[PDB]
Protein backbone atom coordinates (compact mmCIF):
# COMPACT_ATOMS: atom_id res chain seq x y z
CA UNK A 1 0.00 0.00 0.00
CA UNK A 2 1.67 2.87 -1.08
CA UNK A 3 1.63 6.34 -2.55
CA UNK A 4 4.96 8.16 -4.62
CA UNK A 5 7.12 5.36 -4.95
CA UNK A 6 8.68 5.00 -1.87
CA UNK A 7 9.44 1.21 -2.37
CA UNK A 8 11.69 0.38 -4.70
CA UNK A 9 13.44 -3.28 -5.24
CA UNK A 10 14.23 -6.55 -3.59
CA UNK A 11 17.31 -8.48 -3.22
CA UNK A 12 17.41 -12.58 -2.79
CA UNK A 13 20.23 -14.87 -1.60
CA UNK A 14 21.88 -17.46 0.89
CA UNK A 15 24.02 -14.89 2.67
CA UNK A 16 24.33 -11.60 1.10
CA UNK A 17 28.04 -11.12 1.17
CA UNK A 18 30.48 -11.00 -0.95
CA UNK A 19 30.63 -14.72 -1.20
CA UNK A 20 28.00 -16.11 -2.63
CA UNK A 21 25.03 -15.35 -5.41
CA UNK A 22 22.71 -12.69 -5.21
CA UNK A 23 19.78 -11.31 -7.06
CA UNK A 24 18.81 -7.67 -7.42
CA UNK A 25 15.82 -6.10 -8.68
CA UNK A 26 15.85 -2.36 -9.10
CA UNK A 27 13.50 -0.42 -10.45
CA UNK A 28 15.13 3.61 -10.91
CA UNK A 29 12.56 4.81 -12.16
CA UNK A 30 13.53 4.29 -15.88
CA UNK A 31 13.47 0.38 -16.90
CA UNK A 32 13.24 -2.94 -14.67
CA UNK A 33 16.82 -4.04 -14.18
CA UNK A 34 17.04 -7.50 -13.22
CA UNK A 35 20.42 -8.54 -12.19
CA UNK A 36 22.29 -11.34 -11.13
CA UNK A 37 25.98 -11.62 -9.85
CA UNK A 38 28.12 -11.81 -7.21
CA UNK A 39 27.28 -8.68 -4.92
CA UNK A 40 28.43 -6.79 -1.94
CA UNK A 41 25.85 -5.22 0.71
CA UNK A 42 26.21 -2.68 3.34
CA UNK A 43 24.47 -2.65 6.54
CA UNK A 44 22.25 0.28 5.80
CA UNK A 45 21.13 -0.26 2.05
CA UNK A 46 19.22 2.34 0.33
CA UNK A 47 18.66 4.94 -2.25
CA UNK A 48 19.18 8.56 -2.70
CA UNK B 1 19.00 -34.30 -25.77
CA UNK B 2 22.49 -35.62 -24.86
CA UNK B 3 25.92 -35.58 -26.77
CA UNK B 4 29.05 -36.81 -25.91
CA UNK B 5 32.29 -36.76 -28.44
CA UNK B 6 35.81 -37.05 -28.25
CA UNK B 7 38.23 -34.05 -27.90
CA UNK B 8 41.51 -35.83 -28.09
CA UNK B 9 44.04 -34.32 -30.02
CA UNK B 10 42.02 -30.80 -28.63
CA UNK B 11 42.51 -31.41 -24.91
CA UNK B 12 45.57 -32.91 -24.59
CA UNK B 13 49.08 -31.63 -24.35
CA UNK B 14 52.66 -33.94 -23.41
CA UNK B 15 53.53 -31.95 -20.35
CA UNK B 16 49.80 -32.47 -18.94
CA UNK B 17 47.10 -29.93 -18.86
CA UNK B 18 45.64 -29.21 -15.52
CA UNK B 19 43.18 -26.51 -16.84
CA UNK B 20 40.19 -28.54 -15.66
CA UNK B 21 39.03 -29.29 -12.47
CA UNK B 22 36.08 -31.28 -10.45
CA UNK B 23 34.86 -31.00 -6.87
CA UNK B 24 34.93 -34.49 -4.86
CA UNK B 25 33.88 -32.85 -1.14
CA UNK B 26 30.11 -31.38 -0.34
CA UNK B 27 27.82 -31.36 2.46
CA UNK B 28 24.82 -32.05 0.71
CA UNK B 29 23.83 -33.72 -2.12
CA UNK B 30 22.83 -31.34 -4.81
CA UNK B 31 18.99 -30.08 -6.38
CA UNK B 32 18.92 -30.61 -10.07
CA UNK B 33 19.85 -27.70 -12.17
CA UNK B 34 22.26 -26.18 -9.52
CA UNK B 35 25.56 -24.40 -9.72
CA UNK B 36 28.14 -23.73 -7.02
CA UNK B 37 31.39 -21.82 -6.76
CA UNK B 38 32.37 -22.15 -3.47
CA UNK B 39 35.79 -22.91 -1.77
CA UNK B 40 35.42 -23.05 1.67
CA UNK B 41 37.45 -25.83 3.00
CA UNK B 42 35.58 -29.16 3.55
CA UNK B 43 34.83 -29.04 7.52
CA UNK B 44 35.58 -32.59 8.34
CA UNK B 45 36.96 -31.47 12.08
CA UNK B 46 36.46 -28.79 14.61
CA UNK B 47 39.58 -27.04 14.41
CA UNK B 48 38.48 -24.62 10.96
CA UNK C 1 7.98 -14.88 -6.05
CA UNK C 2 8.64 -18.05 -6.66
CA UNK C 3 11.91 -20.55 -7.55
CA UNK C 4 11.37 -24.07 -8.67
CA UNK C 5 13.75 -26.45 -10.78
CA UNK C 6 16.34 -23.78 -11.07
CA UNK C 7 13.64 -21.30 -12.48
CA UNK C 8 12.74 -18.26 -10.71
CA UNK C 9 8.83 -17.03 -11.31
CA UNK C 10 7.53 -13.60 -10.94
CA UNK C 11 3.48 -12.54 -10.73
CA UNK C 12 2.56 -9.58 -10.48
CA UNK C 13 -0.22 -7.39 -10.36
CA UNK C 14 -1.43 -3.45 -9.54
CA UNK C 15 -5.06 -1.57 -8.43
CA UNK C 16 -6.54 1.65 -6.89
CA UNK C 17 -7.82 1.46 -3.17
CA UNK C 18 -5.93 -3.50 6.42
CA UNK C 19 -5.74 -5.02 3.00
CA UNK C 20 -9.48 -4.93 1.71
CA UNK C 21 -12.17 -7.36 1.06
CA UNK C 22 -12.29 -8.32 -2.75
CA UNK C 23 -11.27 -10.85 -5.32
CA UNK C 24 -8.77 -10.14 -7.80
CA UNK C 25 -5.79 -12.50 -10.11
CA UNK C 26 -2.20 -11.96 -10.86
CA UNK C 27 -0.60 -12.78 -14.31
CA UNK C 28 2.43 -13.89 -15.09
CA UNK C 29 5.15 -11.39 -16.05
CA UNK C 30 8.85 -12.94 -15.36
CA UNK C 31 10.88 -16.23 -15.87
CA UNK C 32 14.68 -16.41 -15.70
CA UNK C 33 16.77 -19.32 -15.70
CA UNK C 34 19.09 -18.34 -12.57
CA UNK C 35 19.58 -21.51 -10.76
CA UNK C 36 21.06 -20.79 -7.31
CA UNK C 37 20.08 -21.30 -3.78
CA UNK C 38 17.75 -18.68 -2.16
CA UNK C 39 16.68 -18.85 1.43
CA UNK C 40 16.55 -14.96 2.79
CA UNK C 41 15.52 -11.97 1.47
CA UNK C 42 15.57 -8.10 1.96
Amino acid sequence: IEKSNIIRGWIFGTTLDSKTQSLLIVNNATNVVIKVCEFQFCNDPFLD
Amino acid sequence: CVIAWNSNKLDSKVSGNYNYLYRLFRKSNLKPFERDISTEIYQAGNKP
Amino acid sequence: FKNIDGYFKIYSKHTPIDLPQGFSALEPLVDLPIGINITRFQ
